[PDB]
């Protein structure tokens, strides 16, 4: 299994998967997702219930954004999780606009578990801003997932900021 | 990818 330090390296988002869904060996599956702008309180995002890639239809207003709260919740299967995290790395193109590296702590089996994060978004220029709202889909992200250090899964995503 | 269900 690949580590945390081998794709911290990653200068690109992946042109595949890079494990399996069987790599799932905890049976780590997403419940509830939801995000919110901390400035104003706004829900930007929520979703409560093969399925390793999400496309976001966002608004301009999106890249204004600076500080954003992220809830997850996930059931975890019959094994104990211990230092479960999650590296996420946002790409515009072929570069990295930021990396996310969340703990998402230690699980008891068969338990339902809610964590908070909160993204701070890099510092965009007008041009990068632009560059992003008139290139739909030119924004990806990959979520690697580990568990003691070892991968387990792996979702995309991409990103438009062309919405009405 | 945490929005992947
Ligand atoms: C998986 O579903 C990814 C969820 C993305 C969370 C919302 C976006 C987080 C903001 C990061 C800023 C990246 C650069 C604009």
């Amino acid at each position: 299994t690949i580590r945390p330090e081998h794709v911290l390296r990653l200068s690109r988002v992946t042109e595949n998967y890079l494990c399996k869904p069987e790599d799932n060996i905890y049976s780590i599956d997403f419940t509830r997702f939801k995000i919110r702008d901390l400035e104003t309180g706004t829900v930007l995002f929520e979703i409560a219930k093969a399925g390793r890639f999400v496309r976001y239809q966002f608004t301009p207003a999106f890249l204004r954004l600076r500080t954003v709260g992220a809830t997850v919740e996930f059931t975890v299967g019959d094994k104990p999780v211990s230092n479960f995290r999650m590296i996420e790395r946002h790409y515009f193109r072929e570069h990295l606009l930021k990396n996310f590296d969340f703990d998402f702590g230690f699980c008891i089996p068969s338990s339902r578990n809610t964590c908070e994060h909160i993204y701070e978004f890099p510092q965009l220029s007008e041009d990068v801003i632009r560059l992003m709202i008139e290139n739909p889909y030119e924004t990806r992200s990959d979520s690697f997932y580990f568990v003691d250090n070892k991968l387990i899964m792996h979702n995309k995503a991409d990103y438009a900021y062309n919405g009405g | 990818g945490c929005g992947c269900s």
